[PDB]
RNA sequence: GGUGAAAUUCUUGGAUUUAUUGAAGACUAACUACUGCGAAAGCAUUUGCCAAGGACGUUUUCAUUAAUCAAGAACGAAAGUUAGGGGAUCGAAGAUGAUCAGAUACCGUCGUAGUCUUAACCAUAAACUAUGCCGACUAGGGAUCGGGUGGUGUUUAUGACCCACUCGGCACCUUACGAGAAAUCAAAGUCUUUGGGUUCUGGGGGGAGUAUGGUCGCAAGGCUGAAACUUAAAGGAAUU
């Protein structure tokens, strides 16, 4: 739990509710950063990887470090194919047409 | 003038040479 | 000159003046062929074996104890290696920091002096074939360089 | 014979895709299909399973790592700041 | 300076000259008579040695080498010889 | 017999802060300006402009019971340039006026190791 | 400095490589001094160590691992566990501890 | 204290518990003033810095520092009077072995009798004989890391 | 020409040390070029000590004193300090007074 | 806040000063100097590891192994470039308050790329000591770092300090009857008394590091690089 690390530690895959089993740092390489306690009003405060910031209870579970499988972004598609092979794993919103179309 | 701002407009011609010159077939 | 950094100074020895020496020392050449052969069974270090009887006993150079120098003696007696005295340490320098040079390798500094040192490799190198004491046109590349200098 | 000049793998693509669409790739799969040390053994025997995943042929141990390569940049920073921390409450 | 005497100099000048600019050079160091405070034989080690040779029954210490003249540091005598 | 107060004034470059706190320091006390006082906004460095910022803030430290006091001055400080100016010499002698129990009259101006260069350009804020 | 102290044991007297010819070693006393890498795995780091326990034997702990190892006896592969059987004029087996 | 001249040796002290309207300040380290090291610099001399993390009775770890200038000696005809450059990772060691070896050990009832009549300074005059004997050497500074918890029990040997 | 024998800034043999940045201007200049001085002032005005601190007990305390270290530059020192020019062959000296 | 003055901005949405703190990245002040290491650009917090380098001691060892280098190579501050990371401070582009007849110039507040690093890149700078390397001679002194020697020296066997030295460094001072057009110089001296080796470069200024190709670079750009035509001085030093 986020009561049992002090202060700066790097975690992810905590959760926002204690009982969630884990809702946000899921995805491929990202992390939740502690920014600061206190041990009255036991809610802690967090760091998000995308410019918020947010209050959770010390009884938030979560791992420690960064997800693996990041850095995966950096080699282009590169060919209409094995972009095409990655949506029709995942859901049908591809090819996406234009609206003055 | 100075001999840095002589060099500056002497480069940026170097651009105009090497662009106007080459498609002008 | 110094051929390789801008040092100047002279931090060698002076050989004595006189040849016929130092008119106390005890029984002559005789029982002096072996005694160096003696110690010369541990290897070993050729060069080292003149600085390590002059500390303790008087020998003082070759000149005196007997009337050759360590290469004569050394040799015909079936002692001396292929790759004599230096050259066999100049190159163990080489083989040390090319292993060095397989780790950190961000040292631009300190390969700078490989490609300064071997300039040194080559060139007593190709001293030795010229006078024919190492026979001529010598395969060396560090590649099987271990299994050269050992 | 020198077979490319500069090209390396992305022969494989030819003509097509553009040149910085090929060369920022190209740094990228020689840290992809190439070899590692398998910190378990030392010997250089693990290659990419999958999206992240690092088996050794031999030792039969899996390395859960980045994308492409056994620990990331990012990956590096992060366990230097875990035994950061565990000296402010155990030594 | 103007005229001196070359080749028959004063006394208290090879003392404030070197080993290796004098009019005939030759050396500073010279063989030395040791024995040891233990064994009879004398070893002729001279203070300007190298890696610590001793005597060659009892090699307790009879010289140490520093950047100069390595020194007898105990007991016996150098006689000069 | 006496109860020390901490007088540890601000007199940095356009501007004269002064404020008494306990030596506890979450319990301040009335804190004064160069723009509490007059108003030009030229007397933030006179003298005498100096003087009456300190002078509304001895007496009314009296009225709670500061009697003695610590006085421990501060001048812009860190990378900012250090140095006192027009309020920590004369602002001074108007706690003087009050006979208010001084001591230990040295500065906390903060000393960078140097770190984190400083603004006005590599060549300098030639005028 | 024990990487120079390793450089003439070799020299000086006898010794093994690899995992089961020092094994072989222990089972008849024979052996002193067992060195161990750092990344072998750990059920064969205490697999020996235990026996070297009961086999009167002191135990190093070379901070290198298996790749480590390999340049620090001479040869030119992988050395997981080095017992040195006489080390009879080395700078080894009194120096420790 | 009163005894004023030690002037130098700043402190700060940690608040911990009310005591029924008598709170009792606990330890927490110890400073310079912010001008006693700054008195002391001068050109033309060498200088030192050291400092270790330790351990205590308890555990609190704490960062301590030493400071020591050099001085200028008898008969000196030069100005500049530096050390040796090599005894000074010579000095710095074993001056960090005497820092260290009083604490692990040193009580916070102990080391704080050992700090104020500044004992430790004397061992220097006797154990820094070997490069240089020195000039004003001090300790300017112990700041804690890691108090256990409140400790309700053993603050109550310090009271009247 | 050389105008001056180290013409800048005291500096032969290391081509480069750092720089340092002037107070005022804050130009930057080589901290080996441009201006040293100490500059120790006191920490109070024209006293009148007997009774300023005559509230101060623990008896005055300190004489209190401050040190400051500075770093003009060229381009501003003779807009303050007074040197402004020198002739030609009188820039000789090193002592100040 | 801010300067000589004024404001944008931040303000009873509690700022600015304060106190207990954490973080995040960059930077190692004060010592720090006529001082060091490095081939050159450069290199200042602690310790460990790796291999390397100059100096000195030598009554070791080889016996011309050497100097300078066309071609061909390694390193090479900053700004740049590609793609990641962490993005505190500063901060070209930009917006804004003032000044200005005039400000997209100086000043003041914000501020993107950069700054830092990891893989790769161009190879330029006042990359200056405007003084190519090796060698040997020719004035006097005082300091200074490193090594060594010797002093019945001081401090308490050791270390530091003093003294006389010596060798190699960075320089300095006093003068030079020599050299230099002069400023200046222990080398810019041993040169019309005209010869110790060896590499590179320059011939009046502009046109112009331009054009044409060659050639390297992904790119900015680099190396090699003329001519037509034009004009009688551009320059160096010190005097009033
Ligand atoms: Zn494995
Ligand atoms: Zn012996
Ligand atoms: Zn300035």
């Amino acid at each position: 739990p986020l009561g049992s690390v002090p202060e700066g530690t790097i975690v992810s895959n905590v959760e926002e509710k204690p009982g969630d089993r884990g809702a946000l740092a899921r995805a491929s390489g990202n992390y939740v950063i502690i920014i600061g306690h206190n041990p009255d009003e036991n809610k802690t405060r967090v760091r998000l990887p995308s410019g918020a910031k947010k209050v959770i209870s010390s009884d938030a579970r979560g791992v420690i470090g960064v997800i693996a499988g990041g850095g995966r972004v950096d080699k282009p598609l590169l060919k209409a194919g094995r972009a095409f092979h990655k949506y029709r794993l995942k859901r049908n919103s591809w090819p996406k047409t234009r609206g003055v179309a | 003038m100075r001999a840095k701002w002589r060099k500056k407009r002497t480069r940026r011609l170097k651009r105009k040479r090497r662009k106007v010159r080459a498609r002008s077939k | 000159g110094r051929m390789h950094s801008a040092g100047k100074g002279i931090s060698s020895s002076a050989i004595p003046y006189s040849r016929n020496a130092p008119a106390w020392f005890k029984l002559s050449s005789e029982s002096v062929i072996e005694q160096i052969v003696k110690y010369a069974r541990k290897g070993l270090t050729p060069s080292q074996i003149g600085v390590l009887l002059r500390d303790a006993h008087g020998v003082t150079q070759a000149r005196v104890i007997t009337g050759n120098k360590i290469m004569r003696i050394l040799k015909s007696n079936g002692l001396a290696p292929e790759i004599p005295e230096d050259l066999y340490y100049l190159i163990k320098k080489a083989v040390s920091v090319r292993k060095h040079l397989e780790r950190n390798r961000k040292d631009k500094d300190a390969k700078f002096r490989l490609i300064l040192i071997e300039s040194r490799i080559h060139r007593l190198a190709r001293y030795y074939r010229t006078v024919a004491v190492l026979p001529p046109n010598w395969k060396y590349e560090s590649a099987t360089a271990s299994a050269l200098v050992n | 014979a020198k077979r490319t000049k500069k090209v390396g793998i992305t022969g494989k693509y030819g003509v097509r895709y553009g040149s910085s669409l090929r060369r920022q790739v190209k740094k990228l799969e020689i840290q992809q299909h190439a070899r590692y040390d398998c910190s378990f053994c030392g010997k250089k025997t693990v290659k990419r399973g999958a999206a992240g995943i690092w088996t050794c042929s031999c030792c039969k141990k899996t390395v859960a790592g980045g994308a492409y390569t056994v620990s990331t940049a990012a990956a590096a920073t992060v366990r230097s700041t875990i035994r950061r921390l565990r000296e402010m409450v155990e030594a | 300076v103007l005229v001196q005497d070359l080749l028959h100099p004063t006394a208290a000048s090879e003392a404030r000259k070197h080993k290796l600019k004098t009019l005939v050079q030759g050396p500073r160091s010279y063989f030395l008579d040791v024995k040891c405070p233990g064994c009879l034989n004398i070893t002729t080690v001279f203070s300007h040695a190298q890696t610590a040779v001793t005597c060659e029954s009892c090699s307790t210490i009879l010289c140490t080498p520093t950047g100069g003249k390595a020194k007898l540091s105990e007991g016996t005598s150098f006689r000069r010889k | 017999s006496q109860v020390f107060g901490v007088a540890r004034i601000y007199a940095s470059f356009n501007d004269t802060f002064v404020h008494v706190t306990d030596l506890s320091g979450k319990e301040t006390i009335a804190r004064v300006t160069g723009g509490m006082k007059v108003k030009a906004d030229r007397d933030e460095s006179s003298p005498y402009a100096a003087m009456l910022a300190a002078q509304d803030v001895a007496a009314k430290c009296k009225e709670v019971g500061i009697t003695a006091v610590h006085v421990k001055i501060r001048a812009t400080g860190g990378t900012r340039t250090k140095t006192p100016g027009p309020g920590g010499q004369a602002a001074l002698r108007a706690l003087a006026r009050s006979g208010l129990r001084i001591g230990r009259i040295e500065d906390v101006t903060p000393v960078p190791s140097d770190s984190t260069r400083k603004k006005g350009g590599r060549r300098g804020r030639r005028l | 400095s024990i990487n120079q102290k390793l450089a003439l044991v070799i020299k000086s007297g006898k010794y093994t490589l690899g995992y089961k010819s020092t094994v072989k070693s222990l089972r008849q006393g024979k052996s002193k001094l067992i060195i161990i890498a750092a990344n072998t795995p750990v059920l064969r780091k205490s697999e020996l160590e235990y026996y070297a326990m009961l086999s009167k034997t002191k135990v190093y702990y070379f901070q290198g691992g298996n790749n480590e190892l390999g340049t620090a006896v001479g040869k030119l592969f992988r050395v997981g566990v080095v017992s040195i059987l006489e080390a009879g004029d080395s700078d080894i087996l009194t120096t420790l501890a | 204290q009163g005894s004023e001249d030690h002037s130098f040796r700043k402190i700060k002290l940690r608040v911990d518990e009310v005591q029924g309207k008598n709170l009792l300040t606990n330890f927490h380290g110890m400073d310079f003033t912010t001008d006693k090291l700054r008195s002391m610099v001068r050109k033309w001399q060498t200088l030192i810095e050291a400092n270790v993390t330790v351990k205590t009775s308890d555990d609190y770890v704490l960062r301590i520092f030493a400071i020591a200038f050099t001085r200028k000696q008898a008969n000196q005809v030069k100005r500049h009077s530096y050390a040796q450059s090599s005894h000074i990772r010579a000095i710095r060691k074993v001056i960090s072995e005497i820092l260290t070896k009083e604490v692990q050990g040193s009580t916070l009832a102990q080391l704080t009798s050992k700090l104020i009549p500044e004992v430790i300074n004397k061992e220097i005059e006797n154990a820094t004989k070997d490069i240089f004997p020195l000039q004003n050497i001090h300790v300017r500074k112990v700041k804690l890391l890691k108090q256990p918890k409140f400790d309700v029990g053993a603050l109550m040997a310090l009271h009247g | 020409p050389k105008k001056r024998a180290s013409n800048g800034r005291n500096k032969k043999g290391r081509g480069h040390v750092k720089p340092v940045r002037c107070v005022n201007c804050s130009k930057s200049i080589p901290k080996d070029k441009a201006i040293k001085r100490m500059a120790i002032r006191n920490i109070v005005e024209a006293a009148a000590v007997r009774d300023l601190s005559e509230a101060s007990v623990y008896p005055e305390y300190a004489l209190p004193k401050t040190y400051n270290k500075l770093h003009y530059c060229v381009s501003c020192a003779i807009h303050a300090r007074i040197v402004r020019v020198r002739s030609r062959e009188d820039r000789k000296n090193r002592a100040p007074p």
